[PDB]
């Protein structure tokens, strides 16, 4: 049971449209103070050519950097929360049957009732859901619940 | 709640029995300033040449597929830039259960020599407060500094027969205590020693050959920066890596050293000394004896000369 696109990429994309949604403004360019003279169209940097600097230039502080980028860890840690939902259940692809065996022995009513907790537990894997979303993140699941 | 309770015992019991992985939540700081490619360099330990470059905190990752058990974990990136208006970030980057899952990388710029060891005391002196405001308890911080002391001094530079399998850091000879790297202790060794594993990488290093024409420097230029270098990151208990961004100098030896400081594995290489621009420095390598050898070379200068000065920064 694996995730693919993983989390680390999860995360990447919501700092993809932080990129892009800061590069609205960053990669406007900035005008040249003097444009006709000679010496600013020698080589000039990003904050030189680019409106770079007016995220430096955040008037009420950094906060909501932080607040944007504290819902990103928010948002990370909830899917984060639900993909190990799902890798807990990796163990039934991890199963040896003598680790079970060898524990039940031949008390039928450990196996009876472990036959009502597999009955139960599929019971609950058989749920209605294939796709969960939390704001706009969505897991795909459906397939590896089948 | 017998067979509930005994199928949760067995349900934490097989996964113990399966193929083990990297553990995630691995997190690697940049450290150091901007203009020196650290997104560059840090794609091309991704696997890239160059990403979304943002500013801030730049985040990527990077692609630590396994090539034993062939598994494939990847760790967060946390570039910081060379603000520190916006240094404040590194709450989402690094925390005190994750702190032992990090990576410290600080960027030394070579196309800007002459800035570097004030941005080194300056980001080391945010690190230093940032260390003092994440509040981890003392006896387990005191712990990772007696363990770091002790895995400092478990460190031998490779040779070629330690270029393939892993050199056996530890116990060779079983169940003992031996000298490995025996450092002579000075203020300059282990002073500020965090407990963590700590690297400086040295980025652009083919900027230095500009500056051995451009500026003509000599061989004591680099010995002074370099002495500098090892009694800082003796102080903090790190590592040095001199690295061409743009020539992309040996990658495999870094992302071999990442996976090597990080999960314990290997980094099959010796400490490079060959190459004025690719010196390899380790940690649990280098002391203040060996800071003198390089005064042993101090043929025509002395090393109380001031820091731009003698390692002439241009006034702009």
């Amino acid at each position: 049971i694996y995730l693919n696109p993983p989390i680390e990429e999860c995360r990447y994309k919501l700092y993809q449209e932080m990129f892009a949604w800061k590069m609205v403004v960053l990669s406007l360019p900035r005008i040249q103070s003097q444009r006709y003279q000679v010496g600013v169209h020698y080589e000039l940097t990003e904050e030189e050519k680019f409106y770079r600097n007016a995220l430096t230039r955040m008037p009420d502080g950094p906060v909501a950097l932080e607040e944007s980028y504290s819902a990103v860890m928010g948002i990370v840690s909830e899917v984060e929360q639900y993909v190990k939902v799902w890798l807990q259940y990796q163990c039934l692809w991890d199963m040896q049957a003598e680790n079970i065996y060898n524990r039940l022995g031949e008390d039928l009513n450990k196996w009876q009732a472990l036959l009502v907790q597999i009955r139960k537990a599929r019971g609950t894997f058989d749920n209605a859901e294939t796709k969960k979303e939390f704001g706009p993140v969505v897991i795909d699941y459906g397939k590896v619940q089948s | 709640e017998e067979g509930q309770s005994l199928w949760s015992s067995i349900l934490s019991e097989v996964s113990t029995r399966a193929r083990s992985k990297l553990p995630s939540g691995k997190n690697i700081l940049v450290f150091g300033e901007d203009g020196s490619g650290k997104t560059t360099l840090m794609t091309k330990l991704q696997g890239a040449e160059h990403g979304k470059k943002g500013r801030g905190l730049e985040y990527l990752y990077l692609s630590v597929h396994d090539e034993d058990r062939d598994d494939h974990t990847r760790c967060n990136v946390w570039i910081l830039d060379g603000d520190l208006y916006h240094k404040g970030l590194l709450k989402f980057a690094v925390s005190a259960e994750s702190l032992p899952e990090t990576l410290v990388i600080f960027v030394a710029d070579m196309s800007r020599p002459w800035t570097v060891m004030e941005s080194l005391q300056k980001w080391a002196s945010v690190l230093r407060e940032h260390i003092d405001k994440m509040k981890i308890p003392p006896e387990k911080m005191r712990e990772l500094e007696r363990k770091f002391v002790k895995d400092f001094q478990d460190y031998m530079e490779p040779e070629e027969g330690c270029q393939g399998s892993p050199q056996r850091r530890g116990p060779l000879t079983s169940g003992s205590d031996e000298e490995n790297v025996a450092l002579p202790l000075g203020d300059n060794v282990l002073t500020h020693n965090l407990g963590i594993p700590v690297l400086v990488v040295c980025t652009k290093c083919d900027a230095v050959s500009v500056l051995e024409k451009e500026h003509d420097y000599r061989d004591e230029h680099l010995d002074f920066i370099q002495s500098h270098l090892r009694r800082f990151c003796l102080q903090y208990g790190a590592a040095l890596i001199y690295t061409s961004v743009k020539e992309e100098k040996n990658l495999d030896l870094l992302y071999k050293y990442i996976v090597h400081k990080t999960y314990g594995f290997h980094f099959t290489t010796p400490a490079l000394v060959v190459e004025k621009d690719a010196v390899f420095i380790p940690a649990g390598w280098d002391n203040e004896k060996k800071i003198a050898i390089l005064h042993e070379n101090f043929t025509t200068v002395k090393p109380e000369d001031a820091y731009e000065d003698f390692i002439v920064k241009p006034p702009v």
